[PDB]
RNA sequence: AAACUUUCAACAACGGAUCUCUUGGUUCUGGCAUCGAUGAAGAACGCAGCGAAAUGCGAUAAGUAAUGUGAAUUGCAGAAUUCCGUGAAUCAUCGAAUCUUUGAACG
RNA sequence: UGAGCCCGGGUCGAACGGCCUCUAGUGCAGAUCUUGGUGGUAGUAGCAAAUACUUCAAUGAGAACUUGAAGGACCGAAGUG
RNA sequence: GAGACCGAUAGCGCACAAGUAGAGUGAUCGAAAGAUGAAAAGCACUUUGAAAAGAGGGUUAAAUAGCACGUGAAAUUGUUGA
């Protein structure tokens, strides 16, 4: 077979004779990403996942990015 | 040369090239039967 | 089986390590125990557990609290108690320096400011 | 609910079956041979029908079916013998006569009333 | 939205096939395989003159 | 084959979990819309 | 191996002669501690296992 | 007429938020209204209910009937007063869900939390009837 | 005469059209400016008493700390709360933390 | 006249209509039209080769293709191992 | 925050565990699928049946609403009558 599992993107596109993900491009820095598939764009766009830190950056925001406690906390 | 295929029995609503194993191959029908028919009349008139 | 987060507060450092010890050896019990008959017992479990993460948070904040007073005035202080901000906000010129004016364009602005006028109709 | 609304139900017995494995077409020819039929006689005939013995003529729905001798009874030369259609029969009317049975009718002067055979969603 | 119905891959078969000369969407292993598209008279597909 | 990864081995039991059937008290849960696994 | 027997003899106090592990399909560790024979495997899990 | 603009006349967020609500805002929507000696006792209204409270069903099936709410059910916006039940098909009992807006509370389960908010609730009222007044 | 073919009607089937509804879409407008080596976006594996998925979370694992409210959660089970109280909650807010394997990914 | 409009009987449950203007994604038998559903054909064609199965007993609501015993066959170490 | 917009074949592909199920070696392709009831009050008990289910009985305003669930057209089909 000449596909198997990229570490980067979970999928079976990893050629095994280039050594290139035929979806991401694993060995590149770069995610594999052209502006004539907007579907393949919005199938791995920012939102699509968990969003682990860009979820709880605005409430941050909003707060002003303060930093301490409040008064009288225990 | 070209093989000539009706789209009719098992041939009928094929996506590509039919069971007919064959180097070049031409599908057909009623309405480029009339197709036909409305080109043949165009040529004669040009003629 | 559970704590409350006011005594772990009022109690010290070692009194803390010598609850968490008890915690875990009576988790551990309680798991062996457990395993047969899952009951009440798994509620004490429950309970034990988020007890065990409490004096575990209990512990760190007052490390920290003790970390921060020794780095209150130096220079330099551990990425983890350094604020977080954005990158960009971290990247940005302070205030200071945000703030900071020629003197040339302090002289101006000292002896010509702007000056509060009013027109007629 | 039941077609056949114009017939009272305290002096009926009635059974039901919805979603059945059998063919529509065998269960309907063999339900209209089994219609209007004594109950005893019902369940001799579709007995006789499972034991070949008598056939259900062929009437409606009938494609090449071969002929025997038994189709006289009916005034046919077409008769088949659905054992199936047959057996699903013989346990509704018997599922009827135990309501019959628990309702007090007499069950030796019951007669077959009301049948019909409709489709199911197809499988 | 000027991308409603435009948000496929479809071609026609062709004009030998006994069948109508319409867009249809490849693929083979779901219903929308095979089905008209691009098309005002289709489903899930365009409307005539899209409101501006 | 015999010879493999733990790492493959815990994605084959991970399967095995999804391809797990739907529990009845989830059925019976209020406001509930699933009747089965898809 | 060296952990669980370590962690054996420090909580429950079992000495083991050996232990022989393996990784089962679901992703959980089963060990099997093979004791001394001066202990009693049917007295230790009456005892601190609580099995019949 | 609405002025404000943070505020919405839109149904389709009306009732998200309605069926969206978090247990507060349950409550707070739950609240139930009080009998007429408590209003001239108190100077309130009305009060989000809870377990402590003996109410009146006043409408429904049950005409005018009394109890001492059992459970309060957040999650489907139903109170379970005691004993306006129904019996199953098997005869085990279950009881009925009758709707706060439904029933009126007669009296009250007094601790510290809720004199603090009829204290609130009166303060605002006597102010602002004070300045109507005068 | 019956059966069969066809017609009309009532009931019953098949099927999901019409009417009604909408925690959805689509378009316009207004305030604001905020990802990432202090490890982002994405992928993976685990975590509930009883969960497969969606969701949440990360061995402190459907979550901890702090503040606020004020007496729940709920499908079942088991515990609560003394209610004249630092205090329930699949609660809200949120300024402290925990944060497994990869991923610009860095022995 | 007509496209159509109105009433009665049954079913059903939550919104709807007349009039004057305004507005438009506004009227269908066809497009080998799109999607979905349903027919006749029709209980029709058809359900292959590997020679081959048989008797009793047990299980079971139900036994040619479930099992035990016996008989007859087969793969024939380059296997139906 | 709104609209002389659309109202489940419409409106975004997605009103739903939808970029999901599934197809392709791969780049990629990509659906279908909403509604019982005010409240589950989701049919106790009896009987037939191997069971699935059926018939009594019962809940509800309604089962001509039984989780193949609002209303339920035509194509097509069964019974009855002419
Ligand atoms: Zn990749």
């Amino acid at each position: 077979k000449t596909h198997g599992l990229c570490r980067r993107c979970g999928r079976r596109s990893l050629h095994n004779q280039k050594k290139v993900c035929a979806s991401c491009g694993y060995p590149a820095a770069k995610t594999r990403k052209y502006n004539w598939s907007e579907k393949a764009k919005r199938r791995k766009v920012t939102g699509t996942g968990r969003m682990r830190y860009l979820s709880t950056v605005p409430r941050r925001f909003k707060n002003g990015f303060r930093t301490g406690v409040p008064k009288g906390a225990r | 040369q070209v093989k000539v295929v009706k789209a009719t029995g098992a041939n009928r609503g094929i996506k590509g090239r039919p069971k007919g194993v064959k180097g070049r191959y031409k599908m057909v029908d009623g309405r480029m039967k009339k197709e036909m028919r409305a080109l043949k009349r165009l040529a004669k008139k040009k003629r | 089986g559970k704590v409350k987060a006011g005594q772990l507060w009022s109690k010290n450092k070692e009194e803390l390590t010598k609850i968490l010890g008890e915690l875990k050896t009576e988790l551990s019990q309680l798991r062996i125990q457990k395993i047969s008959s899952s009951g009440a017992k798994l509620n004490k479990i429950h309970d034990l557990r988020k007890s065990i993460a409490r004096v575990l948070t209990v512990i760190n904040a007052k490390q920290r609290a003790q970390l921060r007073l020794f780095y209150k005035n130096k220079k330099y202080l551990p990425l983890d108690l350094r604020p977080k901000l954005t990158r960009a906000l971290r990247r940005r010129l302070s205030k200071e320096d945000a703030s900071r004016v020629l003197e040339k364009t302090k002289k101006r602005l000292t002896h010509f400011p702007q000056r509060k006028y009013a027109v007629k109709a | 609910r039941y077609a056949a609304t114009e017939i009272a139900p305290t002096k009926s017995a009635r059974a039901r079956g919805s979603y059945l494995r059998v063919s529509f077409k065998n269960t309907r020819e063999t339900a209209q041979a089994i219609n209007g039929w004594k109950l005893q006689r019902a369940l001799t005939f579709l007995q006789n029908v499972i034991d070949k013995k008598e056939a259900v003529p062929m009437r409606r729905y009938a494609g090449s079916t071969g002929r025997t001798a038994q189709g006289k009874q009916w005034g046919v030369s077409r008769a088949r013998w659905p054992v199936k259609s047959a057996q699903f029969l013989i346990g509704l009317l018997k599922n009827a006569e135990a309501n019959a049975d628990a309702k007090g009718l007499d069950t030796g002067n019951l007669i077959i009333k009301h049948i019909q055979v409709n489709q199911a969603p197809k499988q | 939205s000027e991308k409603a119905g435009h948000q496929t891959s479809a071609e026609s078969w062709g004009t030998g096939r006994a069948v109508a000369r319409i867009p249809r969407v490849s693929g083979g292993g779901t219903h929308r395989a095979g089905q008209g598209a691009f098309g005002n008279m289709c489903r899930s597909g365009r409307m005539f003159a899209p409101t501006k | 084959p015999s010879h493999k990864t733990f790492r493959i081995k815990q994605k084959l039991a991970k399967a095995q979990k999804q391809n797990r059937p739907i529990p009845q008290w989830i059925r019976l849960r209020t406001g509930n819309t699933i009747r089965y696994n898809a | 191996k060296a952990q669980i027997k370590q962690a054996l003899k420090k909580l429950y106090d079992i000495d083991t002669v050996k232990i022989n592990t393996l990784i089962r399909p679901d992703g959980t560790k089963k060990a099997f501690a093979r004791l001394t024979p001066d202990v009693d495997a049917l007295d230790i899990a009456a005892t601190k296992l609580g099995l019949v | 007429m609405k002025v404000r603009p943070t505020v919405s006349s839109s149904r389709r967020k009306a009732r998200k938020a309605h069926f969206s609500a978090p247990s507060s805002v349950r409550r707070v929507i739950m609240s139930a209204p009080l009998s007429k000696e408590l209003r001239e006792k108190y100077n309130v209204r009305s009060i989000p209910i809870r377990k402590g409270d003996e109410v009146q069903i006043v409408r429904g099936a049950h005409k005018d009937k009394e109890g001492k709410v059992t459970s309060v059910y957040r999650l489907k916006y139903v109170i379970h007063v005691e004993r306006v039940t129904r019996e199953k098909a098997t005869g085990q009992t279950v009881p009925i869900g009758i709707h706060p807006s439904n029933v009126v509370i007669t009296k009250l389960h007094l601790d510290k939390d809720r004199e603090n908010i009829l204290a609130r609730i009166k303060a605002g009222r006597e102010q602002v009837a004070k300045a109507k007044g005068k």
